[PDB]
RNA sequence: AUGACCCACCAAU
RNA sequence: AAUAUGAAUUAAUGCGAAGUUGAAAUACAGUUACCGUAGGGGAACCUGCGGUGGGCUUAUAAAUAUCUUAAAUAUUCUUACA
RNA sequence: AGCGUUAAUCAUAAUGGUUUAAAGGAUCCGUAGAAUGAAUUAUAUAUAAUUUAGAGUUAAUAAAAUUAAUUAAAGAAUUAUAAUAGUAAAGAUGAAAUAAUAAUAAUAAUUAUAAGACUAAUAUAUGUGAAAAUAUUAAUUAAAUAUUAACUGACAUUGAGGGAUUAAAACUAGAGUAGCGAAACGGAUUCGAUACCCGUGUAGUUCUAGUAGUAAACUAUGAAUACAAUUAUUUAUAAUAUAUAUAUAAAUAAUAAAUGAAAAUGAAAGUAUUCCACCUGAAGAGUACGUUAGCAAUAAUGAAACUCAAAACAAUAGACG
RNA sequence: UAGGUAGUAGGUUUAUUAAGAGUUAAACCUAGCCAACGAUCCAUAAUCGAUAAUGAAAGUUAGAACGAUCACGUUGACUCUG
């Protein structure tokens, strides 16, 4: 998958959160789906739906080779006390510099230790980790002891 | 600063005058068979 | 600076503190002989007759020095021990000398800061 | 404030030119920050912080900057929770040092 | 401006002062803005369907949802440029309230410009108590206007008493004319009769038409008294 | 206060 | 072959508490200034050419205005009312 | 039982930047890049196999634009030059001087030859070009548009070095040479005036083949991609039941947010990702020297010693013109 | 310091060697090999740690001292010994 795409998704979500947009669209790919699903499960998003370029789908539309170019993920942005719940979405691994951490170092990051210039996890922040072609929480990666590329630090 | 750039102008112009004097030394006995 | 550009080497300006008293070639006090001796005018806003010498050094590098204290024994051809330090006013003396070695003396009645100005506990009867 | 002594989480608010980078510290770590941040922290209550000011340490700007950080980039635990639709927890008391 | 914070956050602000000591007695209103919390979300919420033309805002024609070569005799299979130009702003963009009745309104007024000249009660009175049976081009309260003709053609196209919009409107167009024709006679009858029954009139339509006009002549006559003459001296 | 000096003007779109 | 040190003479530059001549720049700085280049000049500089604004957004009138119930009705109106 | 000071070392900020303060390459093409880069699935994190969103290619329909090179034309004037008739001044300037002005009959006039450069309005450089640049006309050649449709199947993002183009001046040949105008010389002004002003006016400005490769080559802003709130105008363009009010793009002008030392930037100087170039106090210095290239002027490359705690930018008052 | 390299680059076959290899010596092929991710050339320097110093950490410095490695005992070369 493409971290460049992920970088564009992370910047797009930050821009939409700053302008207080309720609903926005991101490219339909497996990476963006797993990324948005983790944000939804962690309560950063209000909704995650399939759609076209025009809007979220009302009824279930099958994804075919003919329609794949028009398909988007529609994501509901969450706001609480006139503030965005997704305030910052920054890449840790860049396209030019990928950061793979062992489980022990991911555990040290969760325990308040700085590793390879990655600041320790703070309360209410999320770090997404890529292990075995899946995206999950940094804590989830440690729980499965799955060493893999790091990804985004949501706050 | 334009004034600072102008000073270059005075300096390049001054060096141009030196170049004219150096030009006499150039193309002379020094740059031929030596 | 893109990483590739840093990987090549394009980073923080490393501050190597160039020596200010190089002629003491990487060594504390060096000794020398007072050639020319003169009094000089200090670049203003300061004005006072500055007392100094154009000492030569063992490393055979000529030096302009400054004589501290109020009273000196600068006799052309004396041998002294040159030290470090700027003369701020004298726009040239980048090396000072030690009032307390070689032929240089120790200011008289020098009552305080005697060490820097050369003097033994003025003893009394 | 977190546990009535330090900030909630490491911050990096950039006020004008001053780029403050304060980090919360373990209970005990005294007040270790720029003189100004110390007196603000002395009067605010923060008695366990640590940080540094980069581009432009504009004394006064540091002060406006610091109180701005405390109110802008220091979301309390409750907010993080109510908003995300979840409930974050405190583990240091669950150990009772 | 920029979504401000110190506007809908007064209770949070006062609460702090109330808990510390900056305040001693709570601002009376304190409770009210607690009972009725302030809407704080200022989200540019999205739209999904046009409130009027019933159109939908949010659909894409997946190609499979199509098979007839376009009029341009051609079976399109690959999605087209606009058909892939992320149109998210369109959802937020407020849709146009298009109404065919508005076209009929303009059409009637174009065909009958004197109706526009006719005074209309644009001022809307309690629109709530206005249920109007429109099988007839007349209603108690609502006066006669081309608007009535429009609301009338609706029955003929809703109930379907007639056929298409053009035919429907005309059926009522002649209905209107009659009411207007009878009114014209009624108008004259009042006078003629009243004229032939002890009636005196201080000023008529011809009278305002002359007095005001003659009044204007006062100004013009005096004006040319300076213009024409001033030029004689200006040229002599 | 440091702090003896300052020098140029020519005629219009 | 290379490096280093010397050389009559000669070049540039730096510093200096108060010498000389002119007044190039900053105001429309009294020829708009600079840029590239060329020529000329005691010296700042002057001049030719193209370029730039880091100067002209420094931008501020062709003057002319139309009636219908002037009211006992409009106006008054405080739960309306009815 | 050390304290100084000096001499070193470590720390004390890149958790930087480059429109305007050091600090974007003249421009683009494009090689390497141990540079980065679509999708889907399936293997053990690379293969294979699929996909069409990038990026391409070929039509067909729209609609026209000339941006290059070359060839062929047009035009107002200018000088000069006779012809002509006309008389005494002309012309220039703040005002005046002069020059080959004019009693050799001038200037003005009106005809008439010749020679050159240039190209008004339109005309907004809107635009068109990579950037240089670029609006007298046509001819040829070539590039450049939108939208569908067929295909291709990530084929790319842009790039060290290299190559290509590269204003004005300059240069080397050859022709040309009206006007302009370095230099020159003369007349002014002035205290002085090798200036501004004025008169002649040569190198040059033109072409042709070169050479050279620098400009405030500036939007003082490298290229690419994804994204973000409005309005008004261009305007492209589809559509409508063309002449309407609509949907798209594109540009231009005001802004929101955001960023910012501020000035202000405003779809970038915002949010992000990728790649290249470049900066690390001021002077000394883009100097010296070496080396390469050039017919040359020069161009690129590019130090150190010595000396300071200075030096630079945006916003503010105030004095000044 | 931008081109360097000719035993150089590799191949094959001999000499010697405890022994592979242009390692030498030898013989004969081929045309290489290295290089702007810095070759060749020049300059400087003994190297290092579970040693010492500095800092928050990355690091940064040192090399006296502890200890590890090297190299030399005035220079050069060679020879025996072993």
């Amino acid at each position: 998958m493409s971290l460049v795409k992920l970088a564009n998704t992370c910047a797009h979500l930050q821009n939409c959160s700053k302008v207080r947009v309720a609903l926005t669209s991101i490219p339909y790919t497996k990476l963006q789906l797993q990324f948005a699903y983790n944000l939804y499960q962690q309560g950063f998003l209000s909704s995650l739906q399939k759609g076209s370029t025009m809007g979220p789908d009302k009824d279930f539309v099958e994804v075919t080779p003919d329609n794949i170019s028009t398909r988007r993920l529609w994501v509901g942005l969450k706001y609480r006390d006139n503030k965005p719940v997704l305030s910052s979405c920054k890449l840790i691994s860049k396209p030019n510099s990928r950061i793979h951490l062992p489980m022990e170092d991911m555990k040290k990051l969760c325990s308040g230790v700085t590793i390879r210039n990655i600041k320790p996890l703070q309360p209410g922040e999320l770090i997404l980790v890529r292990a075995h072609n899946n995206i999950m929480d940094i804590n989830e990666a440690i729980s499965k002891k799955l060493d893999g590329e790091v990804l985004c630090r949501v706050k | 600063d334009s004034v600072m750039r102008k000073r270059k102008k005075k300096m390049k112009k001054h060096k141009l005058r030196k170049r004219r004097k150096r030009e006499k030394a150039e193309r002379r006995k020094l740059s031929q068979g030596r | 600076a893109t990483l590739n550009q840093i990987k090549r080497g394009s980073g923080p300006p490393r501050r190597k503190k160039i020596s200010t008293a190089p002629q003491l070639d990487q060594c504390p006090q060096r000794k020398g002989v007072v050639l020319r001796v003169m009094v000089l005018k200090p670049k203003k806003p300061n004005s006072a007759q500055r007392k100094a010498c154009r000492v030569r050094l063992t490393n055979g590098n000529v030096v302009s020095a400054y004589i501290p204290g109020e009273g000196h024994d600068a006799q052309e051809h004396s041998i002294v021990y040159v030290r470090g330090g700027r003369c701020q006013d004298l726009p040239g003396v980048k090396y000072h000398v030690i009032r307390g070695a070689g032929d240089l003396s120790g200011v008289v009645n020098r009552i305080s800061s005697r060490s820097k100005y050369g003097a033994k506990k003025p003893s009394k009867s | 404030r977190y546990e009535n002594r330090t900030i909630y989480g490491d911050i990096d608010f950039r006020y004008h030119g001053v780029k403050l980078h304060l980090r919360s510290a373990k209970p005990g770590f005294g007040l270790r920050v720029n003189h100004v941040i110390f007196e603000i922290c002395e009067c605010a209550g923060i008695k366990d912080l640590s940080g540094k000011v980069y581009k432009s340490r504009n004394d006064m700007n540091i002060a406006k900057g610091t109180i701005e950080a405390f109110t802008k980039a220091q979301k309390t635990l409750d907010e993080v929770a109510l908003g995300r639709g979840k409930k974050l927890v405190d583990v240091r008391k669950v150990y009772y040092s | 401006m920029k979504i401000q914070t110190n506007a809908v956050n007064v209770l949070q602000r006062t609460s702090a002062y109330l808990k510390s000591g900056l305040l001693k007695e709570t601002p009376a209103w304190y409770n009210v803005v607690a009972s009725i919390p302030p809407s704080t979300k200022f989200t540019r919420e999205p739209r999904f369907k046009n409130p009027s033309n019933g159109h939908i805002i949010g659909k894409l024609v997946d190609v499979t949802e199509q098979p007839h070569a376009n009029n341009k005799g051609l079976y399109k299979t690959r999605p087209n440029s606009s058909d892939k130009r992320v149109g998210v702003k369109r959802l937020y963009r407020p849709p146009k309230l298009t109404y065919v009745e508005d076209r009929l309104r303009s059409l009637f007024y174009k065909q009958h410009p004197w109706e526009l000249s006719r005074p209309k009660i644009l001022v809307e009175n309690e629109i709530g108590d206005e249920n109007y049976d429109w099988s007839h081009m007349l209603q108690i309260g609502r006066p006669l206007d081309g608007e009535s003709v429009i609301q009338r053609t609706m029955y003929l196209i809703k109930t379907k008493q007639y056929g298409d919009m053009v035919e429907a409107y005309d059926h009522a167009r002649y209905e209107f004319y009659a009411l207007r024709m009878q009114e014209e006679t009624e108008q004259q009858v009042a006078l003629e009769e009243a004229e032939m029954f002890g009636s005196l009139f201080g000023v008529s339509a011809i009278e305002h038409g002359i007095q005001k006009e003659q009044e204007v002549l006062d100004v013009w006559e005096k004006k040319v008294v300076e213009e024409t003459e001033l030029m004689a001296a200006r040229t002599s």
